């Protein structure tokens, strides 16, 4: 019926990635699941997941993340986001240290942190031609 | 004659002079794309003989009522492109046939979907074929009534000539 | 009223905040500013009275051209 | 792909990661306010720019800012 | 009859009522979508199954919107830039090009010719707008046969055009009301909101409200 | 050739010839890679 | 009524300036 | 490449203007003028009074022949895969190197010979343009003051 | 352009991208660039820009041909 | 999808129709291009005031020719009060015999001239069609002067 | 039964394996349409495409052009020849640069596998990556099928004009 074992009971909505996740990157979320539970697809409608190893490719990162919110709801936890560029090129996305983003965890450095508020950012005017 | 879908109550696996009884597999598809085609050239033709009869819109009326009259006054330029049709539908019909997994009358390809058919499929298939055989005893009536009376079906039946 | 739906249809909530932040302050200046402070119509707020004054406005222009027109002949 | 810079009126009180629709934010440890956390944006490549970040922002004038700038496939939030 | 701001009236008021009603169950439906819509009580029925190639029916829907559009209203510019270069000859006239409504002409003689023939037990046709005689009231015109030529052709599919396009914007919002390829969590914004943000390239109006308010300017339009 | 014969002659060329080379040009221009 | 000669010379002297234009426009650069 | 190609051009417009003299002088060439009627209000040239002065028949014909030849050349021209020659420069060819002031003097069908009678046409050209713009004939008047008069006889 | 804004011109776009990805005959041809619905900015401008040629059209139309059919 | 906006790397990495759209916008804000100094500029703010004039001066040597060629300068000079002036003449294919007819004016359909130009030219002492025609001689020397 | 399932067991693609999309009739039609016909070089796809578009642009241009005739008229039917052969070439001069700014490749379903086995270690989108396998996806096969398509336009247009003629001559 499908392509592989894992993949959620879903009978294939015209809402799935396009040309697009064949050669610039598509985007693999993977969980494990109690019970098959009946979920909503980020792109089309019901899906029916699987009781144990779930995989579901989609075109964005945001539409995995969709899907692993929604994922949450049914207390669902360890599911893991992976980047595929055209070759089989697997990043892991999501859990990038193992531990969820809005928990602080060791071993990250700020990025892109200013040690003043916003009323000390430079006049534009002297910002200009650099 | 055989676990062949089209078996009805009326007479179950009807070969009473055994066609196929000797025939082998192949000569079987070819039987049923046969009856098939028959069936629904005949429906087709049934439906087109009375709706012509009681309705002919085109050629700014004129073109007679009467089938196997207007049959002979089509422009003959708008027969060849019928002809033409038919002949492009039927090339195309044989480049399917060609296809993996063709079955005889198969030509949407509802293989590709119906593996397992169901009871429902089975059913909805043995009714196309009961109803072009039904056309086509009808269609055959229709021609031999109008060749030897000379008048069309929905004229015949309401003068009374029965 | 057709013609001033389109305030409504064609601009947005940031200008209108920052028009009433200066009529704020003069109503701060001269102690008359509201303890329920004045905000900008919302977005969707803004569109659904553009969209209803659009309506009215169409609406009622037809209904006085249609009436006077066939009551006169 | 867009940029977002954090400030230190930053109270760490999450609310921006956990509204990231394309995990751009995360906390880190910091030792300048109370909850120790600040928060951080190192995968802004992903940043799609929908400022959900920031309504969700609870200081006065924001501790995250998102400033858009040059236009990606990921930062346009094309599926095709 | 006789009383033409009566009928008038009554005609565009009962119109109007009902492109506005019909609005308001698109935006039903929509809302419907966003908040009562549960995906596991609906495996694989009607609405799952529409949800799930609603891409289809929008671009379909898109493509026939597009066409209608193109062809009555630029039937329409060509008529008036045939007009204006002085080539009467060259337009969708009567005296010209003609696009006779020969289905809708069939079924007004198909009426006038019901009593005796399809309705057999009737003494006149149901209304002489289908065809007869000229009924008047104190020589005032109640009704009389309602001739249709080129150019009821022209403005009945200029109907057909813009209420595909007011059905294209409302189910647009309706299909789009839960989820999309931009915005994977629309449901979970609500019915009602204004946008998602500026990215994306921005994402005004991705609401379905926003739909039922589009919607709401082209049913003005139609009607 | 006569004067008046220049609009017919001119014409046509700028308003339908000029277009189709512009038009080749901008988009090879706009579709270059590097 | 200008003659054929008038009109012809101030064509050609029009794609002098035309010349001096695509190279002010080149100059300006890509 | 570019000076080839209109030097090919100027040889056979040579030939063209003989042949149009030719038809003109022996009685071909159609007289009148378009039919306005016919072919819509872009063939009037001008209304002086009354009456509405269209593009000559002959230019017409002679448009339509010319219209032959550039369609030979538009379609030869999107057919660089099929032609001997092509119109423009492959990505990595190189242009053929200039002849210089005097081409090698190789008798026959040789790039030295085309190259050379396409100079001399395109130069025969500058110098009938010239000699008509200055003196105030047609072009066919000074192509047949210099034949002697045996082209319009 | 000024009344409708982006994001239900966007939504539409993919649809109209799906509907060309998806169809025989036409996949031989694809963009080059990603078609997208114009941005907000863009959109207010070339809705400004058809309006403010709208208006100045019509009115040097009006006031040119009334004024050439009234007096004389 | 590249080289097009040469003054904006950030667009030009744009794998979408924005790109295009925003290169036509974005072409004389010279001070947001990529590698900008104060120098270039204001030398290319100079050449394109250089190239701004010599378009202006080409309009009006194109309105001088077209009054000097289609317009009836020479007979509104005799009669300006009943004369309608004449800007240029008119060759559109799709026009019927009606709209020809109509917009007919002495020899070819024309425009009438509303810019006015008849009152100011003969006012600053201008009788000929060669006047007209000296002027835009004149008129296009000085466009290429600019250039 | 179900006649809709998802396409090529892979519910994730945005397509679905409808009676429409995955029919027997559907793969046989598209299979002998030029575009798609097995055995055919890209100068013959191109000729049969262009040979079908001109044989059937230059009827509208005929009919309803700014010339037409109730009757048959010589110059209605070349006014008519004249816009299809001015459409073809502007169809071609479409193609030409469509090819142009789309391919760089000479000789595909090679280059794709002498890369992925002999690594693309390069600029990409050259080397690696790459479109599409037929040879319609090259450089000179998207030439040689706009060539094709000029020529099989022309060709077209005038036996359709020929046919036309007759039609109304002899009819
Ligand atoms: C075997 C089938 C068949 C044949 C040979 C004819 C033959 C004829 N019909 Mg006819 N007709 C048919 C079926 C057929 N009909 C059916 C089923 C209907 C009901 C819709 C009609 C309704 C009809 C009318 C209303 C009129 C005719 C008329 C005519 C005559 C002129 C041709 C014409 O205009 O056709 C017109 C045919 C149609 C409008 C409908 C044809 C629809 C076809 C049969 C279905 C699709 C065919 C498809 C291309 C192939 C199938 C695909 C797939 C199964 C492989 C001609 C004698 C005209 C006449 O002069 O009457 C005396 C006329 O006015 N026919
Ligand atoms: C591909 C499009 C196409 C085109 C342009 C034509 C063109 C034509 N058909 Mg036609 N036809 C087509 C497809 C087409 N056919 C198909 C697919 C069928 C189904 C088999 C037919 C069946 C058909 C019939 C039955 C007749 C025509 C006739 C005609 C001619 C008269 C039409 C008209 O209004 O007068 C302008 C005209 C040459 C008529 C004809 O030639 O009589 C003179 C006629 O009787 N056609
Ligand atoms: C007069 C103003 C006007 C016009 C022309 C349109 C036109 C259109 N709108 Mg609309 N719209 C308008 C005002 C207008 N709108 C307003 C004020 C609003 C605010 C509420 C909207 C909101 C709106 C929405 C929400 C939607 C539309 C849609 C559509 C399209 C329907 C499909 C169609 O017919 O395309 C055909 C195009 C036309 C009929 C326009 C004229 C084209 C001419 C006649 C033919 C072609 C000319 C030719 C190409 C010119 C070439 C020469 C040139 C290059 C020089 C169409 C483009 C729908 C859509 O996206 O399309 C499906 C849609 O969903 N509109
Ligand atoms: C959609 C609106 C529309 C339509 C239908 C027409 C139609 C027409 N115009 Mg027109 N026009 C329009 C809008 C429109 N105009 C507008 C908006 C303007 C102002 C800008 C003009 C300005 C204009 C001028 C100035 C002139 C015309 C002329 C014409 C006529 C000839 C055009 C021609 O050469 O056809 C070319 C047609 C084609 C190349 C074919 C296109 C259509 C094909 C048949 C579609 C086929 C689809 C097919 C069924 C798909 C299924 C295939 C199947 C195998 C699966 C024709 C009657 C000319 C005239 O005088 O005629 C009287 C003329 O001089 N028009
Ligand atoms: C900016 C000034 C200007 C403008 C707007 C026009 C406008 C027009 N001219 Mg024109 N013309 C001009 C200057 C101008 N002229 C000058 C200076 C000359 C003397 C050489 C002519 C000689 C001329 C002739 C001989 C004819 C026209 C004709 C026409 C009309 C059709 C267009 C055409 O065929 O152009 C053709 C124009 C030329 C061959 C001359 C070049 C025009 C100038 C020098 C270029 C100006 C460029 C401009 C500043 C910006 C260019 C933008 C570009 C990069 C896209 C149109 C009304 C035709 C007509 O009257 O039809 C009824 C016609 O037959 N013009
Ligand atoms: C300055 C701009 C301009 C000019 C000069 C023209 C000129 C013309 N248009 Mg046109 N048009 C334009 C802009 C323009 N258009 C725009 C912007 C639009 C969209 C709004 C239209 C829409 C339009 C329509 C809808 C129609 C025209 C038509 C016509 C023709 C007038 C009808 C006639 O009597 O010819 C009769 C025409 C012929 C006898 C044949 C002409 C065929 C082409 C044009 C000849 C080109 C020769 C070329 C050099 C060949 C190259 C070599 C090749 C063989 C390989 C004429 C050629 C009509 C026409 O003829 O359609 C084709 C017509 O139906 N136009
Ligand atoms: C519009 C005027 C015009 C005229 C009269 C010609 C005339 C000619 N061209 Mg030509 N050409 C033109 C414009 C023109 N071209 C343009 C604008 C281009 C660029 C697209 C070309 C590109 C071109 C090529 C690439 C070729 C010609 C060829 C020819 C010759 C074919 C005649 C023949 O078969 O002799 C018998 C003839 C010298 C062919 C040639 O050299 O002669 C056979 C040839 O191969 N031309
Ligand atoms: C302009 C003439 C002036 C004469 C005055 C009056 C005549 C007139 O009016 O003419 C116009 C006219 C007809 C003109 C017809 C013409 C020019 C036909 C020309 C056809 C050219 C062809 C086939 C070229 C083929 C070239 C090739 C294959 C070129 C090539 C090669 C080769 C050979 C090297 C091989 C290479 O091989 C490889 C490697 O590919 C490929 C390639 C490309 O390189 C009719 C006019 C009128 O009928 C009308 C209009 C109205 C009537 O009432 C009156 C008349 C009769 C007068
Ligand atoms: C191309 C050409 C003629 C082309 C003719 C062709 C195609 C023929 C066309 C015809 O067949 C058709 C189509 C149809 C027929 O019915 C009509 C004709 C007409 C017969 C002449 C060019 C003629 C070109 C000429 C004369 C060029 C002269 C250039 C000079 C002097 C340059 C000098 C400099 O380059 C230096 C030396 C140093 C630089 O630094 C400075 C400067 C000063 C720029
Ligand atoms: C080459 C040429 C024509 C070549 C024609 C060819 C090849 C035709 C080939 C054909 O295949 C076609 C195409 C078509 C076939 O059906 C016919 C044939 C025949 C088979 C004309 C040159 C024509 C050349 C001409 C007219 C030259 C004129 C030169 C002049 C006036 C020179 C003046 C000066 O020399 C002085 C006087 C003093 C000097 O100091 C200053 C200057 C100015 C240089
Ligand atoms: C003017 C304007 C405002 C400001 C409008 C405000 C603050 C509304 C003020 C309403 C007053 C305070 C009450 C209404 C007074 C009327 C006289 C009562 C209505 C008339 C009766 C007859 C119904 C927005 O907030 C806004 C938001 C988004 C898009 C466009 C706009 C916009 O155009």
């Amino acid at each position: 019926k499908l392509k592989q074992s894992d993949f959620p009971k879903f009978e294939g909505s015209t809402g799935g990635w396009l040309s697009a996740a064949k050669n610039e990157e598509k985007y693999v979320i993977i969980w494990t699941s109690k019970d098959a539970s009946l979920f909503e697809m980020p792109t089309g409608g019901t899906a029916k997941m699987n009781a144990g190893n779930n995989v579901a490719y989609f075109a964005r990162k945001e539409q995995c993340l969709a899907l692993g919110s929604q994922l949450r709801g049914f207390k669902i936890t360890n599911y893991k986001i992976f980047r595929i560029y055209p070759p089989l090129d697997i990043t892991l996305l999501h859990p990038f240290d193992g531990v969820f983003p809005e928990k602080v965890n060791q071993g990250r450095s700020p990025v892109g942190k200013r040690d003043a508020s916003i009323g000390g950012n430079p006049n534009p005017a002297s910002l200009k031609f650099q | 004659l055989d676990g062949m879908i089209g078996s009805s109550a009326p007479f179950k696996n009807f070969d009473p002079l055994g066609f196929a009884a000797k025939a082998d597999q192949k000569t079987l598809n070819k039987y049923r794309e046969s009856e098939l085609k028959h069936g629904r050239v005949a429906m087709l033709a049934v439906l087109g003989w009375i709706v012509q009869e009681f309705w002919h819109p085109l050629y700014d009326g004129k073109l007679s009522s009467n089938p196997l009259k207007a049959l002979t006054e089509v422009p003959l330029i708008g027969w060849a492109q019928i002809f033409v049709a038919i002949n492009v539908i039927e090339y195309l019909q044989n480049k399917i046939k060609e296809l993996p997994g063709y079955r005889p009358g198969d030509y949407l390809g509802t293989w590709e979907w119906v593996e397992q058919s169901d009871e429902g499929w089975d059913s909805y298939q043995t009714k196309e074929l009961n109803n072009g055989r039904l056309a086509m005893v009808a269609i055959a009536g229709l021609i031999v009534q109008d060749l030897i009376t000379g008048q069309a079906a929905l004229e015949q039946i309401t003068a009374g000539n029965t | 009223i057709w013609a001033f739906s389109l305030m409504f249809l064609f601009s947005g909530r940031g200008y209108w905040q920052e028009l009433i932040e200066s009529i704020v302050w003069a109503h701060n200046k001269l102690k008359v500013a509201p303890s329920i402070q004045p905000r900008a119509l919302s977005i969707t707020q803004g569109r659904a009275v553009g969209v209803a004054h659009y309506l009215l406005g169409g609406i009622g222009t037809t209904w006085a051209f249609f009436l006077a027109r066939i009551i006169s002949v | 792909s867009h940029t977002v810079k954090i400030y230190d009126t930053c109270i760490g009180c999450t609310q921006c990661v956990r509204a990231c629709p394309t995990d751009v934010l995360e906390m880190v440890p910091w030792d300048g306010c109370k909850a120790g956390q600040i928060a951080s944006a190192p995968r802004t490549e992903d940043c799609v720019g929908c400022k959900r970040c920031e309504t969700a922002c609870p200081t006065d004038f924001l501790s995250v800012r998102v400033y858009l700038g040059g236009e990606t496939t990921r930062s346009l939030g094309l599926a095709y | 009859a006789i009383d033409y701001p009566t009928q008038l009236s009554l005609f565009t008021h009962h119109v109007w009522i009902g492109g506005f009603c019909i609005v308001g169950g698109a935006a039903h439906g929509a809302i419907f979508f966003v908040r009562d819509y549960n995906a596991a009580n609906n495996y694989n029925n009607l609405i799952d199954r529409v949800i799930r190639h609603r891409d289809a029916i929008i671009s379909h829907l898109n493509w026939v919107c597009i066409f209608l559009g193109c062809h009555s209203f630029g039937l329409y510019v060509h008529n008036d830039t045939m007009r204006a270069l002085g080539r009467s000859q060259d337009l969708f006239s009567d005296n010209a090009i003609a696009l006779k409504p020969i289905f809708a002409q069939f079924i007004q003689n198909l009426h006038t010719l019901a009593p005796g023939s399809t309705a057999p037990n009737a003494l006149t046709t149901v209304s002489y707008a289908f065809g007869g005689d000229v009924i008047s009231v104190g020589s005032k015109i109640a009704m009389m046969p309602i001739s249709l030529g080129t150019a009821d052709f022209l403005v009945h599919h200029i109907h057909a055009f813009t209420i595909h396009v007011t059905v294209l914007i409302l189910l647009k919002g309706v299909l789009y009301s839960r989820n999309s390829r931009l915005i994977p969590d629309k449901a979970n914004l609500g019915f009602r909101f204004p946008c998602d943000g500026p990215g994306r390239g921005g994402t005004c109006q991705v609401s379905a409200w926003d739909h039922v308010f589009l919607g709401l300017f082209w049913m003005y339009n139609s009607i | 050739m006569s004067l008046d014969l220049l609009p017919s002659f001119f014409v046509p060329l700028v308003g339908l010839v000029l277009p189709l080379f512009s038009i080749i040009g901008l988009f090879l221009y706009i579709e270059k890679e590097n | 009524m200008i003659y054929d000669s008038q009109v012809y010379i101030a064509l050609v002297i029009a794609v002098v300036a035309s010349v001096l234009a695509i190279r002010l426009g080149a100059t300006l650069y890509n | 490449k570019a000076e080839r190609w209109n030097g090919r051009h100027a040889m056979f417009g040579w030939i063209v203007l003989l042949a149009t003299g030719y038809a003109q002088a022996h009685g071909l060439l159609p007289e009148g003028g378009m039919d306005a009627k016919e072919w819509g209000t872009w063939v009037i040239v001008s209304t002086t009074n009354g009456e509405q002065v269209t593009i000559p028949a002959a230019r017409a014909a002679i448009a339509i022949g010319h219209l032959h030849f550039g369609a030979v050349g538009v379609f030869a021209a999107y057919s660089k895969n099929s032609v001997k020659d092509r119109l423009l420069l492959e990505p990595g060819e190189k242009d053929e190197a200039p002849a210089g002031l005097f081409p090698a003097l190789r008798p026959g069908l040789t790039k030295e010979a085309e190259m050379l009678n396409g100079r001399v046409a395109m130069l025969g050209l500058v110098a009938l343009v010239a000699v008509s713009a200055a003196t105030g004939q047609d072009i066919l008047s000074v192509i047949d003051q210099g034949l002697g008069g045996l082209l319009l006889k | 352009f000024l009344i409708s804004w982006r994001g239900y011109w966007q939504e539409l776009i993919e649809t109209i991208v799906w509907a060309h990805e998806r169809t025989p005959l036409a996949n031989l041809v694809r963009w080059k660039d990603k078609p997208v619905a114009l941005s907000i900015v863009q959109a207010r401008l070339v809705g400004l820009a058809h309006f403010t040629i709208g208006y100045v059209l019509t009115y040097a139309a009006f006031v040119i041909a009334s004024t050439i059919g009234k007096l004389g | 999808v590249y080289k097009f906006p040469k003054f904006s790397k950030a667009l030009a990495e744009d794998p979408s129709t924005r790109r295009i759209w925003y290169g036509i916008a974005t072409a004389h804000d010279f001070e947001s291009h990529d590698a900008m100094t104060e120098s270039k500029l204001y030398q290319k703010i100079f050449a394109s005031h250089f190239g701004h004039i010599a378009i202006i001066f080409l309009w009006t040597a194109g309105n001088l020719f077209h009054v000097a060629w289609q317009g009836n300068f020479e007979a509104w000079i005799l009669n300006p009060l009943k004369v309608r002036p004449i800007a240029h003449a008119i060759w559109d294919p799709h026009f019927g015999q009606a709209a020809y007819k109509a917009f007919l004016k002495t020899s070819s359909p024309a425009n009438l001239a509303l810019s006015g130009v008849y009152e100011w030219w003969y006012t600053i002492g201008m009788r000929t069609n060669n006047d007209l025609y000296q002027g835009s001689f004149f008129l296009i020397l000085l466009s290429s002067l600019l250039l | 039964v179900s006649f809709i399932k998802p396409y090529r067991q892979d519910p994730f693609v945005g397509h679905l394996a409808t009676p429409i999309t995955t029919s027997a009739f559907t793969r046989a039609y598209l299979k002998v349409l030029p575009a798609y016909r097995p055995g055919l070089t890209p100068l013959s796809r191109g000729a049969e495409i262009g040979f079908t578009h001109g044989y059937f642009l230059i009827g509208p241009f005929y009919t309803y052009g700014p010339l037409r005739s109730v009757e048959f008229s010589l110059t209605s039917l070349a006014a008519g020849l004249l816009a299809a052969i001015t459409l073809l070439l502007i169809l071609t001069v479409g193609l030409s640069i469509y090819g142009q700014v789309t391919y760089d490749v000479y000789d595909n379903a090679l280059i794709v596998k002498l890369v992925r086995q002999m690594v693309g270690s390069e600029r990409t989108q050259d080397l690696p990556q790459i479109k599409g396998t037929s040879e319609l996806d090259t450089v000179l096969g998207w030439q040689k099928f706009s060539e094709g398509f000029f020529s099989g336009g022309l060709i077209g247009s005038i036996v359709a004009a020929v046919g036309i003629a007759l039609y109304s001559t002899y009819l």
